[PDB]
């Protein structure tokens, strides 16, 4: 069910980019709950930049299905 | 009935092709660059790499081959109508 | 078998000021908290006090992370005298108005599966500004008709919102009647919550600052009264229309010699009158 899942949002049509960068963060502080945001902290990992081929740069805090270490710049 | 079922696409040229699987990469001019699957009406031998191809505003998949962009400068230099001219 | 229109959600004071700062306090995010309080009848759902709880999301979700403590806090609150019990949820959308999302209607669900009355309150707190503040109450309708009998005329005085109508209201939910009745000592408490000392009513200002603060709004009428005479020679020489827009990214000399004079009265004329009071107050 999961892979039937994973193919059903991994829809043809994409967006070419470029990885511009592959930064490290990691959490900064104590986060009260009730409201935490798992990306801002809880996030100790590789994140990514990337410029859009329409011109559009973002950020990543979750890279996606593709493993870090293999981008680069 | 030409605008009802005849839609409308935008000019692309083709730049990859991934594996045996259809997989485009397409580069609409001023647009946006795509990874694009193909259309049920063309075949996969139709499209070749470097050709303009049309796709759709929706889902961007090719749905038409279409002629090599030419210079008018050169194309202009073809004969077309032959002079009457013989031996 | 009605649900009628001119039933009512009456929302606390302290509810709402939860809801409120729970909500700013989570900008970028949807926080979202329970609702305690009582089914009177069926024309009130009576909202008590509200509870955030546990969780964690992104900016485009927000899930709770332990149902423990949900559990452990209404037992601990009935035992300090709130036996109410959960009557529906609050979350906040900020920015995006009043109304619910898939997601929403799937926990709205649920909740209306546990208790068929359960309500579902959004505040957004970035939209509200100090006069009024952006709060909606929903409930939802099943697949059938009309979802509610009306007998009177209060559910039809809101004028259900564009965003909200384009989000799925009166399709897919519909919105109840937000009301706050509150007991004495709340009312009481919200007025005195602005009173100052007493003291600081008769407390006296630096004179010398005083003097200088006369002496500069002075010199500026004067300069104000320069071109006030300025502007007095035109407004003949003016089209109907052109003096509109005259004064767009021009000082108003009229304009500002008023505040000027309203300012100095009132100062001079509280600090006057004090100044007698203490004189014979104070032996
Ligand atoms: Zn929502």
């Amino acid at each position: 069910e999961n892979s039937e899942k994973i193919k059903v949002n991994k829809t043809l049509p994409y967006l070419v980019s470029n990885v511009i960068e592959l930064l490290d963060v990691d959490p900064n502080d104590q986060e009260e709950d009730g409201a935490n945001i798992d990306l801002d902290s809880q996030r100790k990992g590789k994140c990514a930049v990337i410029k859009t081929s329409t011109r559009q740069t973002y950020f990543l805090p979750v890279i996606g299905l593709v493993d870090a270490e293999k981008l680069k710049p | 009935q030409s605008e009802q079922p005849l839609q409308v696409a935008r000019c692309t040229k083709i730049i990859n092709a991934d594996s045996e699987d259809p997989k485009y990469i397409i580069n609409v001019k001023q647009f946006a660059k795509f990874v694009v699957d193909l259309s049920d009406q063309v075949a996969p031998t139709d499209i070749e790499e470097g050709m303009r191809v049309g796709v759709d505003r929706n889902k961007y998949q090719i749905h038409i081959p279409l002629p090599p962009k030419i210079d008018p400068t050169v194309t202009m230099m073809q004969v077309e109508e032959k002079p009457d001219v013989t031996y | 078998p009605a649900v009628d229109t001119a039933e009512q959600v009456y929302i606390s004071s302290l509810a709402l000021l939860k809801m409120l700062k729970h909500g700013r306090a989570g900008v970028p995010m949807e926080v979202m908290g329970l609702m305690l309080g009582e089914f009177v009848d069926d024309y009130t759902v009576r909202v008590i006090d509200v509870f955030a709880m546990p969780q964690s999301g992104t900016g485009v979700s927000v899930e709770a992370v332990d149902p423990v403590f949900q559990a452990k806090m209404l037992d601990m609150l009935k035992q300090t005298g709130r036996p109410e019990m959960v009557v529906g949820w609050y979350h906040s959308h900020p920015g995006f108005g009043c109304w619910l999302s898939g997601v929403d209607i799937n926990t709205q669900q649920s909740f209306e599966a546990l208790s068929e009355r359960a309500v579902a309150v959004v505040v957004d707190p970035i939209q509200s500004v100090k006069g009024k503040v952006v709060i909606d109450a929903f409930r939802l309708i099943n697949a059938n008709h009309e979802p509610r009998q009306t007998t009177s005329n209060l559910g039809h005085l809101n004028k259900p919102s564009i965003q909200a109508l384009i989000h799925g209201l009166n399709r897919h939910y519909y919105s109840i009647t937000i009301n706050y009745r509150k007991n004495e000592l709340e009312q009481k408490m919200l007025l005195n919550l602005h009173k100052k000392s007493w003291m600081e009513g008769l407390t006296l200002q630096d004179y010398s600052e005083h003097c200088k603060h006369n002496e500069s709004v002075v010199k500026e009428m004067l300069e104000l009264a320069k071109n006030y005479n300025k502007a007095v020679e035109e407004e003949d020489k003016m089209t109907p229309e052109q003096l509109a827009i005259k004064n767009v990214g021009k000082q108003d000399p009229k304009r500002h010699l008023e505040e000027h004079v309203d300012v100095l009265m009132t100062s001079n004329i509280v600090q006057c009158l004090a100044a007698m009071l203490d004189t014979v107050v104070f032996k």
